[PDB]
This record gives structure tokens, C-alpha cells and sequence, in this order.
């Protein structure tokens, strides 16, 4: 079996580092703990180094690792994420949220010996000092959703883009389009994959024992719509 | 647990024992003085007994009846100032007796914290002995080690970064799956029930990496079925989410709860049937689990059948 | 031609009697002095008639409320008279940045210690529970004070940075407190620490406190000059010293400063502060006064130094200087009991540390 495929039949730390801006709102965060794309299960825990973030963290839930999704085996040929490994490839992603500003990540997944990192960088700007993300108006928990994805030949890649659902804390619905693109980084050859989905499960928790502004992830992600 | 009494009669007997008057106080119990009165303060007779030193008070009213858990308006214990005070010959009393050996108070501060802060080597052996845990934090996240160097008991520290590290072993020979190291460490005072900064124990590790062998002999000294990480999952969820049949079924004998739910919502039985554990699910159906259970985001088992294309899974489901 | 005195009974009104024969003897003017007790309560009702003395003997705090009604005259002494007594002494007759009364004495907490079970008392407030223990051995305590009036406790929540109100120039900053500042809050909390383990209880008073140390139950206390009579009746060799230190600085008590003003509505009023200045405040009559009771502290800096070779004066003195002035305002009324309210509830668990200090903000 390839490579991509052999790294993930069990357990795999992981390790998740960020650094972000935010209308001149500097900080970073990192997290750590394992996955098991076997069954699409990722155990986290995040915490923020710089300070105390000025952002909520749901936004950054999706910038937070797709290769511990579960390919079932009628569909393990549409598996980009894992056949880019144990080379890596590159996320950027341009976070819309409606009537606020923005965000735009860079990221790269690769090995670091036996343990699988995240490294990041957010940017942010023109965001509304007392909107939804900087006055910290969301509520502390996360729905369900469907990422879609479609290859990219010319590039090399998938083309991704889905919108995600915020809940704020008067009632309302807060919506962040994310466009999303991931390019490989090493010559091994891929598997583009055709146009399928995914389907997330997320809860969101606290540590009582943690004293920095923290959170924890536990989440479900398997792929389907083909047969 | 607690008490807030009033009386004349409990006045003369909270005085009668923080003096050490062995003798009205024995008069009192006979003449109709509560052995559980507490003041203003909720202080019992106990307490001051226990600060007092007067092994022969406290054996008297444990004797009668005294609540041995009983917690004053700050959290203190007959334990903590039995500990504060060093009184090792009431400290071994009160834990034959059944007292919380990792009793927090107002701050956190447990027992044993008190025992390392001053230093007394023999109290804390025996609160050890007992299984308070080592890995004990307070408000400020102080553990009994990061206690014991701040006021200068080098010795403490030591007999205690020795026994965080056993307990760390003892994870990973569950982890890895070593049945005789994981008999030596527990027979040099690994606590079995020691949850990592995450909330795992030994018992997930065992059960979710299939080691049949070390799982019964961490139930057998008293580990806990029920035991949850920082997202909810208990050893059962993750026998079922691994598939490993034999461990499912002696965790439920050991009194595995079938209606847990991770920090999402998932039953052991969510997890089978995601998974496509055919055998897996008949058996948390032959214990009575609910078939309707809906997670945070309201889907059956059977529809994580479907979502994943499992058929016979699903179909099992839907005749029961 | 006239002129009559008020004062307590307490003090030493006998010698006064013999100032008073002297000041008659030189110009001819009649000198009285009667001591009705509850003078304090009669001053105020009698000065809108303009009867009663000008001079009066009391504590610096009553003449807050008596001049803030108007009845109590600015005094005005020579600028090098002042130069003899302390500065600080002068900010308990400052109303509003200007003088309203004459200092006298000075009366602060100092701690007692029994030498023949302890010879050489702590020196910090941290050190106390380790001593406790090294005593609670031989069936003996360690310290036992009042705590119920925070006279007594305030000396300690406020060390680390604690103020009743913000004084500044002479004048006293209402809208500003000093009870919800962190710093008290770890005062506080490091007394309620001694509660907590049983060092010391809660339902203790001063008449518990004085009965035990007076008969050995415990090795030390707190109080002022006015019950060092009591001890050597009681045959105990005891000593006096500084406040021990809390996070390293020393304790902050209450300075009481026995003080004596001139009245509005008296038509002699440069008749007493002839005498007050030449013939009062004089080594020979500061020193018959305090034979027939003893004062304490003294405000000439002067004899202060002669009763310094007494170590109970020597010591009782760095208090004071070591403290804040009791404010004299009317807002201390709401203040008083804010506080003495909090201090107990926070120091039996029925309210928090915070919690207690911030309903006690409220007030102020």
C-alpha cells in the first residue's frame, strides 16, 4: 500500500502551531493531541500563548488537519489528503464572514519525525471593533456542515469551498464562506480526486485545570455522496 | 458531609474537646451533647479534636457516630487539620475510618498538599499509602510537588517526582501493552486510577489498543469503568470504537456505563455502529442501550450506518 | 478674667489642676476644670448656646463633626513653635487644610509579648503559624487579640497597600477608597489563613484576649497604652515592640492623636492659647500631668524623647509614625461599620474575600 495510506492505520500525534493578526491584533496559539483517520476521530486541545485571544474561537476551528478523515473503502481512490503524505501540501483559505472582515491563512501539513504539525499564519482586516468576532459575540459551540471538493488538474490540487454556520449569542447566524485550496508540496505523484463531500461533527469543551484561555475539539469527519 | 447544628449542648462540647478534656466530654455524649454539633463556623467536635492532638477524643467520637468527612465553611476536614497540625497518629485513624483522602477545600488544597507544604514525611507516606493521588492541583495548579520545593522539603519533592514517574509508566505499559511491567509498577505504588493532563487513564489505554490481559487486573485493583478524558470518553466508548470484543464485554460486567456520551454525544453504541462493528453492536443491545439515542447533532445509530454504507449493521438495528 | 476646662476622667485631671494654679498665679486669671463623663455628646448640644469652655480634651476624630458644624475656632500658632512638635502630628487638627484644634498626644497599637516564654517575638506576621505550633506543643498559644472591633485588625489588611480614604495636601479624597484594592485583599486573606488553620478563632474579644494573656494562656497580643496597668497588676513581665511586617512592610494602625480645640463662641480666646503655648506645653507640665496618668506618646518632640527611655513609649511612637491618621471626616461613620461588617463575614466564611471587601466598597 502507498505511503499516505500506511502513515495512518492507527494512532498519529499531532501537533498544531499559529501565529495571527488581527486589525493589528497580534497573537498566536498551539495546540496539540492525535488523530485516528481510521475512524475520523481528533482529540485536541488548544491553547493561547499571547495573552488572551481577541478573537473567538470557533472562528478558528476550521484553520486548526483533513487527513484524519475516513475514506471508506469504496472510495479510498478520491483520497488527496493522504496520498500528498508523507510529503505535506499547502492550505490557503480566504474566510468570508458576512458584513465583517476577513481572514486569509497559509498552512503546512507535514511530518515532523513521528508527529504531524500544522503550522500556520492568519491575517485579518477590516473587522468591525465592536462586530461579532472582536466585541466576542459567539456562542461557544459548533454545528455540523458539508465540505465539498472538486480536483484541480491545471493546478495540481482540489479546489474546496464551503460556508460555515457561527451562532451568536442574541440569536442570530453568522455566516464565514470559506474558499479554500490545497497544493502539494512534494514531486510523489497524487490522487486528484473527483467531485465528493464530507460530513464534521464538532463539541466544543474547557479544561478546569487549564488557567490559560484555552479550548478542546473533539470531532468526526468521514466522506460519502459516492458509491 | 457538612453539618450546621446549634445548641447549648454543642457549645459545651466544642470547648470540652478543643481543650482535651477527655472526660466531660464523655459526660456530654452521655447527658445528651450531639457528637455532630456544629458552632457558626460549621467547626464539629472532630475538628478541634483533630488539631488538638487528643487521639484519645477522636477515637471516642468516631466510635459514636462523628461524620468523618465533615466539611467546615472553608472545606477543612478532620484530615486536613489532622495534616496541617501533624498528627500522624489521627491521620491514621481517620482513614481506617473511611475518609476522603483527597479532599479539597476552599483553595483546592488537598490533604496531601498540606502534608508537603511543612513537610511531614510520615503523613505523607501514609496518605499515599491510601491512594491519594500525586498529580493533586488547587486554584493556583500548585501540585503537592510544585508545593513542597516552594517552602524548601527537598526529600518530599523527590519521594514525589519518583511517584509522578511511575504513574507515567504505568500509562505507557498500558499503551504499549506490557503485562509484567505494568505489574511492577502497580506493586511499587502506581496509583491505577492516575489520569495524565489530559484525563486519560491506564484503563482507555488498555482498552482501546486491545490488551485484554492488562484491562481485568486494572479493574481487579479498582480502576474506574466510568473514567472520562477532557472530551467525555470512557473506556467502553473506546472498546467500541476500536472493535475489541472481549474487552466490551468485561468492562460491562465490571459495571461499564452504557449511556455514556463523549463530549458530542456518542453511546458506545453511536461508536459500533460508526465504525462497522458487526458483532460490536448485538452485544450493547444484548445490555439494554438506548436505540434512540441522539447525539448534539440528533442522529441515530442507524443513520451513521447509512451515512458510512453499512448495511447489515443498520438492518440489525432497525428489527430491534 | 474667666476661664473653665472640659476633659475625660480617665486622664490625669489632677495635674492639670496644678497648671492651672500657675497660669492664676502670673496675670490673675481663674483657672476651672470639671470632667462630667459623656462630654462628648454634651459639646455639641451646648456649643449652638456658645456655653462650654474653649478648651477641650478628646480624640481628633469628634472634632471633625464639632468643626464641621462650625463651632470650634482656627488656631494659629508660631511657625517655629511648630518646628517642636512631630509634622504628622499636625495632620489630625488640619480640617479642610486649615487648624481647628491643638495637638496633645499620640495613642497607637504596639504588640505585647510574654519575654518568660518567648524572649525574642517575630518580627513578620508570616512567621507566627511556625510559632504557633513550636508553642501549641506546651499547651500554650501564641498570639490572641480582639478581633471583633477592626481597630485592632486593621493594622494588618492594611500594610500591603490598604487606606480608608486617599489623603492628600491637608484634604481627604471622598469619591477615592482604599478597601477594594488588591492589596488588602491579601491581607485580609492571610489573617483568615490564621482562622482557617486554627491559629487564632473568630469569636474572640478583647475581654478574651486580656484575660489570657494576663494569666499565660498565651505568649502574645495587641493593645494600647491604656491597658499596660492592667498587666503588671496581673504580675506578668511583658514588653512592648514594633508590629511585625506583612510581605516585608510594617503594619499600619489607626493613630489615635489626643488633641484639644478652642471653642467658637467663647469670649477668651487668646487667653488660652496664651496659655496652651507657654504654659501647657512645657516639659514641667507635660510631666506633672503624667504623673498623676500616664499618657503615652507625647507631641513635643521633645519629651517624647525623655519618655523614650522608657521602651514602651520608645516603641509605641514608631507605630504611629509607621501609620495612618485616622481621618476625622463624617464619612468614617459609613465606613466603620462597612468594614467591621465585612471583617467578620469574611473571617467566618459566610462571605468570600472578595466578596466582603467589595459590599464594604459599596458603603465606604
Amino acid at each position: 500500500s502507498s505511503k499516505g495510506e500506511e502513515l495512518f492505520t492507527g494512532v498519529v500525534p499531532i501537533l498544531v502551531e499559529l501565529d495571527g493578526d488581527v486589525n493589528g491584533h497580534k497573537f498566536s496559539v498551539s495546540g496539540e493531541g492525535e488523530g485516528d483517520a481510521t475512524y475520523g476521530k481528533l482529540t485536541l486541545k488548544f491553547i493561547c500563548t499571547t495573552g488572551k485571544l481577541p478573537v473567538p474561537w470557533p472562528t478558528l476551528v476550521t484553520t486548526f488537519v483533513q487527513c484524519f478523515s475516513r475514506y471508506p473503502d469504496h472510495m479510498k481512490r478520491h483520497d488527496f489528503f493522504k496520498s500528498a503524505m508523507p510529503e505535506g501540501y499547502v492550505q490557503e483559505r480566504t474566510i468570508f464572514f458576512k458584513d465583517d472582515g476577513n481572514y486569509k491563512t497559509r498552512a503546512e501539513v507535514k511530518f515532523e519525525g513521528d508527529t504531524l504539525v500544522n503550522r500556520i499564519e492568519l491575517k485579518g482586516i477590516d473587522f468591525k471593533e465592536d462586530g461579532n468576532i472582536l466585541g466576542h459575540k459567539l456562542e461557544y459551540n459548533y454545528n455540523s456542515h458539508n465540505v465539498y471538493i472538486m480536483a484541480d488538474k491545471q493546478k495540481n490540487g482540489i479546489k474546496v469551498n464551503f460556508k460555515i454556520r457561527h451562532n451568536i449569542e442574541d440569536g442570530s447566524v453568522q455566516l464565514a464562506d470559506h474558499y479554500q485550496q490545497n497544493t502539494p508540496i512534494g514531486d510523489g505523484p497524487v490522487l486528484l480526486p473527483d467531485n465528493h463531500y464530507l460530513s464534521t461533527q464538532s463539541a466544543l469543551s474547557k479544561d478546569p485545570n487549564e488557567k490559560r484561555d484555552h479550548m478542546v475539539l473533539l470531532e468526526f469527519v468521514t466522506a460519502a455522496g459516492i458509491t | 458531609h457538612h453539618h450546621h447544628h446549634g445548641s447549648d449542648l454543642g457549645k459545651k462540647l466544642l470547648e470540652a474537646a478543643r481543650a482535651g478534656q477527655d472526660d466531660e466530654v464523655r459526660i456530654l455524649m452521655a447527658n445528651g451533647a450531639d457528637v455532630n454539633a456544629a458552632d457558626n463556623t460549621g467547626t464539629t467536635p472532630l475538628h478541634l479534636a483533630a488539631y488538638s492532638g487528643h487521639l484519645e477524643i477522636v477515637e471516642v467520637l468516631l466510635k459514636h457516630g462523628a461524620d468523618v468527612d465533615a466539611s467546615d465553611v472553608f472545606g477543612y476536614t478532620p484530615l486536613h487539620l489532622a495534616a496541617y497540625w501533624g498528627h500522624l497518629e489521627i491521620v491514621e485513624v481517620l482513614l481506617k475510618n473511611g475518609a476522603d483522602v483527597n479532599a479539597m477545600d476552599s483553595d483546592g488544597m488537598t490533604p496531601l498538599h498540606l502534608a508537603a507544604k511543612w513537610g511531614y514525611l510520615e503523613i505523607v507516606e501514609v496518605l499515599l499509602k491510601h491512594g491519594a493521588l500525586v498529580k493533586a492541583k488547587d486554584k493556583f495548579g500548585k501540585t503537592p510537588k510544585d508545593l513542597a520545593r516552594d517552602n524548601g522539603n527537598q526529600f518530599i519533592y523527590e519521594l514525589l517526582e519518583k511517584a509522578e514517574l511511575l504513574e507515567k509508566l504505568l500509562l505507557e505499559a498500558a499503551r504499549e501493552g506490557h503485562r509484567d511491567r505494568v505489574e511492577e509498577f502497580i506493586k511499587r505504588g502506581a496509583d491505577v486510577n492516575a489520569a495524565d493532563d489530559v484525563g486519560v487513564t491506564p484503563l482507555h489505554l488498555a482498552a482501546q489498543r486491545g490488551h485484554l490481559e492488562i484491562v481485568e487486573v486494572l479493574l481487579k485493583c479498582g480502576a474506574d469503568v466510568n473514567a472520562a478524558d477532557l472530551w467525555g470518553q470512557t473506556p467502553l466508548h473506546l472498546a467500541a470504537t476500536a472493535g475489541h470484543l472481549e474487552i466490551v464485554e468485561v468492562l460491562l460486567k465490571n459495571g461499564a456505563d452504557v449511556n455514556a456520551r463523549d463530549n458530542i454525544g456518542h453511546t458506545p453504541l453511536h461508536l459500533a455502529a460508526w465504525a462497522g462493528h458487526l458483532e460490536i453492536v448485538e452485544v450493547l443491545l444484548k445490555h439494554g442501550a438506548d436505540v434512540n439515542a441522539q447525539d448534539k447533532f440528533g442522529k441515530t445509530p442507524f443513520d451513521l450506518a447509512i451515512d458510512n454504507g453499512n448495511e447489515d449493521i443498520a438492518e440489525v438495528l432497525q428489527k430491534a | 478674667g474667666n476661664l473653665v476646662i472640659w476633659i475625660n476622667g480617665d486622664k490625669g485631671y489632677n495635674g492639670l489642676a496644678e497648671v492651672g494654679k500657675k497660669f492664676e498665679k502670673d496675670t490673675g486669671i481663674k483657672v476651672t476644670v470639671e470632667h462630667p463623663d459623656k462630654l462628648e455628646e454634651k459639646f455639641p448640644q451646648v456649643a449652638a448656646t456658645g456655653d462650654g469652655p474653649d478648651i477641650i480634651f478628646w480624640a481628633h476624630d469628634r472634632f471633625g463633626g464639632y468643626a464641621q458644624s462650625g463651632l470650634l475656632a482656627e488656631i494659629t500658632p508660631d511657625k517655629a513653635f511648630q518646628d517642636k512638635l512631630y509634622p504628622f502630628t499636625w495632620d489630625a487638627v488640619r480640617y479642610n487644610g486649615k487648624l481647628i484644634a491643638y495637638p496633645i498626644a499620640v495613642e497607637a497599637l504596639s504588640l505585647i509579648y510574654n519575654k518568660d516564654l518567648l524572649p525574642n517575638p517575630p518580627k513578620t506576621w508570616e512567621e507566627i503559624p511556625a510559632l504557633d505550633k513550636e508553642l501549641k506543643a506546651k499547651g500554650k498559644s501564641a498570639l490572641m487579640f480582639n478581633l471583633q472591633e477592626p481597630y485592632f485588625t486593621w493594622p494588618l489588611i492594611a500594610a500591603d497597600g490598604g487606606y480608608a480614604f486617599k489623603y492628600e495636601n491637608g484634604k481627604y479624597d471622598i469619591k477615592d477608597v482604599g478597601v477594594d484594592n488588591a492589596g488588602a485583599k491579601a491581607g485580609l486573606t492571610f489573617l483568615v489563613d490564621l482562622i482557617k488553620n486554627k491559629h487564632m478563632n473568630a469569636d474572640t474579644d478583647y475581654s478574651i484576649a486580656e484575660a489570657a494573656f494576663n494569666k499565660g494562656e498565651t505568649a502574645m497580643t495587641i493593645n494600647g497604652p491604656w491597658a499596660w496597668s492592667n498587666i503588671d497588676t496581673s504580675k506578668v513581665n511583658y514588653g512592648v515592640t514594633v508590629l511585625p511586617t506583612f510581605k516585608g512592610q510594617p503594619s499600619k494602625p489607626f493613630v489615635g492623636v489626643l488633641s484639644a480645640g478652642i471653642n467658637a463662641a467663647s469670649p477668651n480666646k487668646e487667653l488660652a492659647k496664651e496659655f496652651l503655648e507657654n504654659y501647657l506645653l512645657t516639659d514641667e507640665g507635660l510631666e506633672a500631668v503624667n504623673k498623676d496618668k500616664p499618657l503615652g506618646a507625647v507631641a513635643l518632640k521633645s519629651y517624647e524623647e525623655e519618655l523614650a527611655k522608657d521602651p514602651r513609649i520608645a516603641a509605641t511612637m514608631e507605630n504611629a509614625q509607621k501609620g495612618e491618621i485616622m481621618p476625622n471626616i463624617p464619612q468614617m461613620s459609613a465606613f466603620w461599620y462597612a468594614v467591621r461588617t465585612a471583617v467578620i463575614n469574611a473571617a467566618s466564611g459566610r462571605q468570600t474575600v472578595d466578596e466582603a471587601l467589595k459590599d464594604a466598597q459599596t458603603g465606604s
